[PDB]
């Protein structure tokens, strides 16, 4: 009774959305805007990316690959690796850290997958939605003012 | 939306189906390239490409034939960047035709599965399944 | 440190009357969907296109 | 901690617009063909910058006389009178 | 004292310390010096620990001999470290920005086994750093310092815990050693022993015992007392060496098969064969004192002996039964007890030496990875050691350390002992030790063995209270790492002048006596019951026949800085601690006058702190100038000793030093020949003796605020120079290169008129917020000009010049002079880094004077703001027409506890104005113990209190009533300390007499000048679009969210609103405000923020349509 | 959890049985 | 069965639920942490920035 009550949750919740879980299984994949991932370029040609055109880069990378090789016919063993490291690279760029160790990159620092732009203390969710530096503000210290 | 206002009175969440993303993207990215190497420019049909997400300069197609805002909504015959403002590039968003399917990380593995109540398997069952390690009867007679 | 990503910004007001007038362009893909591609009076339209 | 060292510098825009205001206006006190002479060599009307051949088509004049014209609008404009109020937005 | 040109400063002292304050900087320089092998360690050994030489890199050098491959076929052995000459000087490197280095030359050996030979050469190891004499690196260019570190020591561990659901004792061990690996015997709920080793599932003895060679009836033989090893041996479960250690393959490494030889091997190889298990010469000492295993062996053998192991289980088995002591076969008893984390027989100190050794040993070991993988490939009969040491490792890991890392901190050095306190600082945050919130509260506690060996008093007051704290005075370290601490040795009742050092442990054993005891002039004490500590930290009134240690003088429990605080005995510990905190936070004056009351430790922190020029060899003084100082050293030889006039410091302060000596004087060696920035005469001098009164006054000092006469701006008595420095690098850029060069393109000659010809200002001109220091014009290119701008550009005949500009303009609020102008460039062959064609340093400087809102503090935590300087007529004024100079407010000295300052005040007034003890009728009783030559003292007489040995208040009160009268006859301040002050402002006298004095106050460094800041539009951060952050920038002040709800409490909506979207995010609506508002508009609707969009567009993007619908 | 598809592929690689020239040459030739 | 609803959806739900056939969910009152409250908020939008 319980283990349908949980699964009942989940099928209604499903059934009354009229949402046909379809969205679980994610065909084509949306590219999220140019300058929320900026490349700015810091004086001195130092290039700055944001991380998360690395993990975009992987991910097409592994389906331009996995497109050749389904066009070669290689054999299952290849077409099923390729289409595993497509599955895991669209994991790991909604999500870096779960389904596994996290794909790391210099000095071994895991990326920032857009779940980490949207969770914890560092997302947006936690975060500059809490506090904003102002215009039109200043600071000082201060003194007793015993005339006022 | 694209046009907004100080109305919003109803934020609903709910997943995305495919068949609304190849409606949300105004390109599609397919070359795993950023920006040239020598010249500095965006490539074609990267994942920067001024034709999929707008010019990087106010106003001004790629290949400089249209330049100013007398020109505008247009889109230059040649180079296909429609000339506009340069913060769309802030806001238009790109999609990747896949040519096989693939599934989420979010409503499968997080706990509890979603996907594994839906179907009736166990999280690690699917584990199995969905990552090229098991196959499956769709149907039988 | 400072830095900026590679470009420019104009400051000119978006007059949204006199403009160069244009000419919406179909563009039927091999599925068959319509995409719109607005194109100046004066210019050559090409017959096809990635829409 | 990376300042865009390409944004709107806000004063910059409102000078701007300042400037168009009061370029407009000096532009005004010249006479017919010296405004239409000097806003068409310098592309004020639709930012199209109208060379002297078709100043002097449009107006059926030899470019010659565009090209009086404009000196003599140039050297009226350098008077202080009509210059010093756009001397601070160069 | 002892000093040749001291000041003549008389001491309150009634006790009489015997021994000397040590070099005060020996915990860095005798490190270092270790760490090399100097010759000055060599001997400081053969006097103590004369057993054998260890050179730091020498023992690195022998436990890596030799390199031995696989095959056991080629061998090569690094051996004997040594050190050529330093590159360049210290100036230089600090002013070339060079790492002040000097080489490393090893003699590398090659050997080949199968045909035989040797292949000797002197292979170039790196550039290592070296420590000045001041006990800094300079690495980099900048000066910075190697923290000591206290991390817990290895050794053995008994701890104990209860169990609530049993309520019974749980014994336990852990023996952390280094390099190696954790074991666990512990005894469990039930009465059985766990042995868990290396972290998995436990084990019980026998296994490890049959498994160590002995028998169950060994197990007996040796453990037959122990009731709970017999009942263990009952429940042992398993007998049998070969199947036991067969068991401990098969669990300890899970599923591999469990053959006999790669288990009995591992056994070693875990915890015998020492290249995967070194417990060091520190744990290896610390073990031997705990289990008495050797006295006389010298400290060798760095690995386990199964001896030890067998002896643990028996300790920790008899702990359990309870015992007292315990005698092992083979060695000296020791007693069994338990051990702390704390106490500082367990936590040790990993000097500067110790923490590059292991920084060099981390670079070792990968280049003998490297080393031996590269001799495998290579072929035989053709390489050498030269083709095998690859020296990037040891590079790489020293530039890491020194470099980036959290123990090389820059020397905060505002005043000489800011310099002298971040050296002797202890630092628990480091890496091998606990983040700031891993800290175990536990750990930041005094635990009674820090008496002595860690000042109680300083520590930040921070989020790092206890973390960060700073060596006592008289404390020394340890060869093995351990702070001794020397005291005195009391037998048969008499107290000797043999100083003796112990450690904590001894510390523990034996029993300590006070220093301000009486002793009879024989070394005998007086009263039979006398104040002593026990070992637990108790306090106890002993008989005068059981003190074997007594301390060697007062103040021993106290750092270098807080010893320097006058009636600090008065102060509560809360005040006392941010008097030390900030008595390292003082600026140099341009005048630095000395305190008139201080303690002994303004003389020898200076002396030491290297902020003050040392005759070096005795001598006469020939030519004495501002800049150099000519000593003809009496044998012949000559030396010219030279100044740093104006040389900017790491904070931003000047750094003069001035000649203190005449060109006929004689000097001797050892005395102070050059004040520094904070120092007169060779005393430590942080501020100005002003003249304070305690009276609150018509509200302007309230609530710690402070107010000023206009004389200590207009005489300039507190004022700082701060000499900042800029700096433009031209770098190449794609589209062409950056010329510093005069012209500039709007630039007019006006604003030009500084510049010179290459584009930097002319040493002397008064630059302000705006100016062009350095002229730098950039390539830019054609890029479009708008109709209008080409329009005004041909009518005013100004043309593009598309090189832009982007030259160096003074921050805001950074006026002053420029002193000197240093321009680094690639033709002068200076090695810039890559790309800068030209780097230009200016160093401006400005003369900042006192102002509202600077902050002065006494040297007893009595902080404040200048809430206002008044004229001088304005100033309560004494009956003679003296004004005050500044006006503390009483309501803040009962509450804090610190009357300190009330007693500083009256005696500082009796050191002004000089007293004279009425002893015509013989000493007054109130003078009695009073020293001599104090019976009469001279007007700005200087005077001492030592810390805790100072003036008794009775000497205060006495002093207070017999002092002498200024010119007139006029005893301005009567016997109960207080003076009638006439109001400058009304003119009535004041109805009651107020508290006057002379008071040694200090200007900190948070002046106004470096906190106030303004913006109305600035600059705007990449990613979201806020106003960015920080005065270096712009930016705002963060308005976060308990501000937030601070205006949702009040239901301001509309301002909300604003500052949430149309100040910080609404990216079109800010110029559209700008706009309005330059129009003289209404302020627009505000719209919807940018951290409300490239949220959606992430939703859209982690695919979840999150959609906005009215309706 | 044996998360890592390095194993996951090596494990499933080391099955087809490894060949030789003679094989090869029957091999190449039937291709 | 277990799961916590708002007091006046229930009264609500029962006021609906006598009609068309009378059942009434049986509820009692229950008293719950502060941070256990504030976890049961219905916008997502809070739910999450939490
Ligand atoms: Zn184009």
């Amino acid at each position: 009774k319980l283990r349908a009550l949980k699964r009942l949750k989940v099928v209604a919740a499903f059934q009354q959305s009229g949402n046909s879980p379809m969205g679980m299984v994610l065909d084509a994949v949306p590219v999220i805007p140019p300058e929320l991932r900026p490349m700015v370029q810091l004086d001195g040609g130092r290039f700055a990316t944001s991380d998360l055109n690395d993990l975009y880069r992987r991910v097409i990378n592994r389906n331009n690959r996995l497109k050749r090789l389904i066009d070669l016919g290689a054999p299952e063993i290849i077409v099923n690796n390729e289409k595993r490291m497509l599955q895991e690279s669209v994991d790991a760029l909604f999500d870096n850290g779960r389904r596994g160790r996290p794909v790391t990159g210099p000095g071994n620092r895991p990326l920032k997958s857009l779940s980490d732009l949207l969770k914890g203390k560092q997302g947006r969710f936690r975060q500059n939605l809490l506090g904003k530096r102002v215009d039109y503000s200043g600071r000082s210290v201060i003194v007793v003012g015993p005339q006022l | 939306a694209m046009l907004d206002v100080n109305f919003f009175d109803e934020l609903r969440i709910g997943l995305a189906t495919a068949e609304d993303i190849r409606q949300w993207s105004y390109g599609e990215v397919k070359k795993p390239e950023t920006i040239n190497y020598r010249t500095l420019k965006p490539e074609k049909d990267g994942l920067f490409c001024e034709k999929i997400f707008g010019p990087t300069r106010d106003w001004e197609c790629y290949c400089g034939k249209y330049k100013r805002v007398r020109f505008k909504g247009i889109i230059c015959e040649r180079c296909g960047v429609e000339v506009t403002r340069a913060k769309v590039r802030r806001e238009r968003m790109g999609h990747i035709e896949l040519a096989a399917p693939v599934t989420h990380i979010w409503y499968f593995k997080g706990v509890p599965s979603r996907l594994g109540y839906l179907l009736d398997l166990a999280p690690k069952d699917l584990e199995k399944i969905i990552y090229f390690a098991a196959y499956v009867i769709t149907s039988v007679d | 440190l400072r830095g900026s990503r590679l470009g420019a910004v104009s400051y000119e007001t978006d007059r949204n009357h006199d403009l160069a007038p244009r000419q919406i362009a179909r563009y039927r893909t091999d599925n068959g969907e319509e995409f719109e591609v607005p194109f100046a009076d004066d210019a050559e339209i090409p017959g096809t296109w990635l829409c | 901690f990376i300042e865009d060292s390409e944004a709107v510098v806000a004063v910059d825009a409102v000078s701007f617009t300042l400037l168009q205001d009061q370029l407009q206006s000096v532009l005004d006190t010249l006479s017919e063909r010296e405004a239409g002479v000097v806003r068409l060599r310098f592309g004020l009307t639709d930012g199209q910058p109208r060379t002297l051949d078709e100043i002097g088509q449009v107006y059926g004049v030899t470019r010659e006389r565009i090209r009086q014209i404009e000196s003599k609008t140039m050297s009226k404009l350098r008077h202080p009178s009509r210059s010093q109020v756009l001397r601070d937005y160069l | 004292n002892s000093v040749p040109g001291a000041p003549n400063r008389v001491s309150f002292a009634k006790l009489r310390e015997p021994l000397e304050v040590p070099g005060l900087l020996d915990v860095q320089t005798d490190s270092f010096e270790w760490l090399i092998g100097s010759p000055r360690w060599r001997e400081s050994a053969a006097e103590r620990g004369d057993v054998n030489p260890v050179g730091g890199l020498e023992e690195v050098l022998y436990e890596l001999s030799p390199i031995e491959d696989f095959s056991g076929s080629m061998s090569l052995s690094f051996s004997d470290p040594r050190f050529d000459d330093v590159k360049a000087p210290v100036d230089e490197c600090k002013d070339k920005d060079m790492t002040y280095a000097a080489p490393l030359f090893v003699t590398a050996e090659f050997i080949n086994n199968n045909t035989g030979e040797i292949k000797s050469q002197t292979v170039f190891m790196g550039d290592f750093p070296m420590m000045t004499e001041k006990g800094t690196f300079i690495i980099n260019g900048t000066e910075r310092v190697v923290v000591s570190q206290l991390v817990r020591s290895p050794g053995v561990y008994f701890d104990e815990t209860i169990d609530k659901s049993t309520d019974k004792t749980l014994h336990s061990v852990k023996v952390i050693p280094s390099r190696g690996a954790w074991l666990e015997f512990d005894v469990d709920k039930r009465d059985t022993v766990g042995v868990r080793i290396d972290r998995k599932r436990r084990q019980p003895v026998t296994v490890l015992l049959k498994a160590l060679g002995w028998t169950s009836e060994q197990i007996v033989e040796r453990f037959g007392f122990s009731e709970i090893m017999r009942s263990t041996l009952e429940k042992d479960n398993t007998v049998g060496t070969d199947e036991a250690l067969l068991d401990i393959y098969r669990k300890l490494r899970p599923g591999e098969p469990p053959t006999k030889e790669s288990a009995q091997t591992l056994l070693e190889n875990l915890f015998f064969k020492e290249k995967r298990y070194d417990l060091a010469r520190v744990g290896r000492y610390k073990v031997n004192k705990k289990l008495g295993l050797h006295v006389g062996e010298p400290i060798t053998s760095s690995t386990l002996t199964e001896e030890d192991v067998v002896a643990t289980i028996e300790y920790l088995v008899r702990l359990h039964e309870g015992q007292t002591t315990m005698t092992v076969p083979g060695g000296v008893e020791v007693p069994v007890e338990t051990d702390d984390i704390d106490h500082f027989g367990n936590r040790r100190l990993r000097t500067v030496g110790e923490l590059i050794q292991n920084q060099i040993r981390v670079g070792m070991s990968r280049m003998e990875r490297v080393v031996r993988e590269r001799m495998t490939t290579q072929d035989v009969e053709a390489i050498t050691p030269q083709t095998l040491i690859n020296i990037r490792p040891v590079v790489a890991a020293i530039k890491e350390f020194f470099g980036t890392s959290q123990l090389s901190q820059f020397m905060d050095q505002n005043n000489p002992l800011s310099g002298l306190t971040h050296k002797r600082r202890l630092s628990a945050l480091g890496p091998g030790g606990l983040s700031r919130e891993r800290a175990g509260l536990e750990v930041r506690d005094v635990h009674p063995s820090h008496y002595g060996r860690m000042c109680p008093i300083e520590t930040p007051e921070g989020p790092n209270i206890g973390l960060i704290g700073s060596l006592s005075v008289y404390a020394r370290v340890n060869p093995f790492g351990f702070i001794e601490t020397p005291y005195r040795k009391v037998v048969d009742g008499v107290v000797s002048d043999e100083i003796v050092y112990l450690t904590a442990d001894e510390e523990d054993r034996h029993v300590v006596a006070q220093a301000n005891s009486p002793i009879d002039a024989d070394g005998r004490f007086v009263e039979p019951r006398v104040l002593v500590r026990r070992k637990a930290g108790e306090v106890e009134y002993v008989p005068s026949s059981e003190v074997d240690y007594m301390d060697v003088s007062p103040r021993q429990m106290v750092s270098v800085a807080t010893a320097m605080i006058p009636f600090l005995e008065h102060d509560d510990a809360n005040r006392a601690l941010m008097g030390a905190n900030m008595q390292r936070q003082a600026v140099p004056l341009v005048r630095s006058e000395a305190p008139l009351v201080g303690t002994g430790m303004e003389l020898r922190a200076a002396i030491d702190a290297g902020d003050v020029v040392v005759a070096e060899e005795s001598g006469v003084i020939e030519e004495v100038s501002a800049d150099y100082i000519t000593v003809m050293h009496d044998n012949g030889t000559r030396r010219t000793y030279r100044m740093r006039k104006f040389a900017r410091s790491n904070h931003g302060t000047c750094a003069n030093q001035c000649p203190i000596v005449d060109a006929g004087d004689r000097v001797e060696a050892g005395q102070v020949i050059a004040d520094g920035p904070c120092t007169d005469d060779g005393e430590m001098a942080l501020g100005k003796n002003l003249l304070v009164a305690i009276m609150p006054w018509e509200g302007h000092n309230y609530e710690d605020a402070i107010i000023l006469s206009n004389r200590l701006v207009e005489e300039d008595v507190l004022t700082s120079i701060h000499i900042e420095e800029h700096e433009i690098d031209a770098r190449d850029t794609k589209l062409g290169a950056e010329e510093i060069t005069r012209d500039i393109p709007n630039i007019s000659d006006e604003v030009l008129a500084d510049l010179d010809e290459r584009g930097i200002v002319r040493i002397g001109a008064e630059v302000r917020d705006g100016d062009i220091l350095v002229g730098k014009v950039t390539p830019k290119g054609e890029t479009e000009l708008t109709p209008e701008e080409r329009l005004l550009r041909a009518i005013f005949g100004e043309k593009a010049r598309e090189v832009r500009d982007t030259s160096l303009k003074v921050p805001h609020g950074e006026s002053g002079k420029v002193i000197g102008i240093r321009v680094f460039s690639r033709e002068d062959e200076d090695e810039l880094p890559a790309g800068v064609n030209e780097l230009v340093r200016v160093y401006v400087a400005q003369k900042r004077k006192i102002s509202d809102g600077d902050k002065l503090a006494g040297r007893h935590g009595n902080k404040g703001v200048i809430g206002k300087i008044l004229p001088v007529e304005d100033m309560p004024f004494l009956a003679d027409g003296t004004p005050v100079d500044i006006i503390l407010n009483t309501h803040g000295v009962p509450r804090r506890m610190n009357i300190g300052q009330i007693l500083e005040t009256h005696l500082g007034w009796c050191a002004h104005s000089g007293w004279k003890v009425d002893a015509a009728k013989g000493v007054p009783d109130w003078a009695a113990r009073l020293p001599d030559e104090l019976l009469e003292a001279q007007p700005n007489a200087i005077v001492s209190t030592p810390v805790f040995d100072g003036a008794q208040e009775a000497e205060l009160q006495g002093l207070l009533s017999c002092t002498l009268p200024n010119r007139d006859g006029d005893v301005l301040v009567d016997a109960d300390g207080k003076a009638m002050l006439f109001d400058g402002r009304s003119g009535e006298p004041f109805p009651y007499p107020v508290t006057v004095g002379y008071m040694y106050i200090m200007k900190l460094h948070h002046l106004v000048d470096d906190k106030i800041h303004a913006r109305s539009t600035g600059p705007y951060s990449m990613i979201t679009q806020q106003p960015l952050g920080g005065k270096a920038q712009f930016g705002g002040q963060r308005f976060g969210e308990m501000e937030c709800w601070a205006m949702q409490a009040y239901g301001a909506a509309y301002t909300l609103q604003e500052l949430l979207t149309i100040k910080s995010d609404d990216t079109v609506g800010r110029v559209k405000v700008y706009e309005a508002i330059v129009k003289g508009e209404n302020i627009p609707e505000p719209g919807i923020p940018e951290s409300f969009k490239v949220l959606l567009k992430e939703l859209q993007s982690l695919c979840l349509n999150v959609e906005v619908l009215s309706s | 959890a044996s998360a890592d598809s390095v194993r996951a592929y090596l494990k499933q690689i080391g099955k087809v049985a490894l060949l030789n020239a003679e094989e090869e040459v029957e091999l190449a030739k039937r291709i | 069965p277990g799961s916590l609803i708002d007091r006046a959806e229930f009264e609500a739900e029962n006021r609906r639920v006598v009609a068309e056939g009378g059942e009434p969910a049986a509820g009692r009152p229950v008293l719950m942490g502060i941070t256990k409250a504030s976890l049961a908020t219905d916008s997502w939008l809070s739910a999450a920035s939490f």
